[PDB]
């Protein structure tokens, strides 16, 4: 993070970070151990549960943001068709 | 008098497709050429997060009278590193 003397809080990019941000199950530190882990929701929701498991650290936390990734709101509203 | 939101299911149900949307609107949201509706109309084309990520631009300018620049735009927080930096793609950074 630069050897500069500067903190990198003017080099956030506003929309990604935000986008994961809004993500269920992802608090603070899930956050902070993405932006140091991954470079963008491209790979996270590129990730495997168990891959996503270990940046987050907690368990739970990841099953809300990987099952998220993968489902829909239209499973939830009407279940027609689906294993779960 | 209607036989419906009677089981813990219906609570269940309705809270959790709820924060879906919620999150998926929001999560669309963030960006600034997106507005609300945007969202909402993205939403209706693919319904998902996973949909929207493996959607290329032109997907999301596929979307119905959504917008191609908002499709630019999309793409563009979906692959763009928080940091807004990144540690070297053709020219090297600090790395740290």
């Amino acid at each position: 993070m630069d050897s500069e003397t500067l903190p990198e809080s003017e080099k956030y990019n506003p929309g990604p970070q935000d986008f994961l941000l809004k993500m269920p199950g992802v608090n603070a530190k899930n956050c902070r151990s993405l932006m140091h882990h991954v470079k963008n929701i491209a790979e996270l929701a590129a990730l495997s549960q168990d891959e996503l498991t270990s940046i987050l650290g907690n368990a739970a936390n990841a099953k809300q943001l990987y099952d998220f990734i993968h489902t829909s709101f239209a499973e939830v509203v009407s279940k027609g068709k689906g294993k779960k | 008098r209607i036989r419906r939101r009677y089981n813990m299911a219906d609570l269940l149900m309705e809270k959790l497709e709820q924060d879906l949307v919620s999150r998926v609107t929001e999560c669309l949201t963030t960006v600034k050429s997106v507005n609300k509706t945007d969202s909402q109309t993205l939403l209706t084309t693919f319904g998902s997060l996973e949909q929207l990520i493996a959607a290329s631009r032109e997907d999301l300018a596929l979307c119905p009278g959504l917008g191609p620049q908002k499709a630019r735009r999309l793409f563009d927080v979906l692959h763009e590193p928080f940091l807004k930096v990144p540690g070297g793609l053709e020219h090297h950074h600090h790395h740290h």
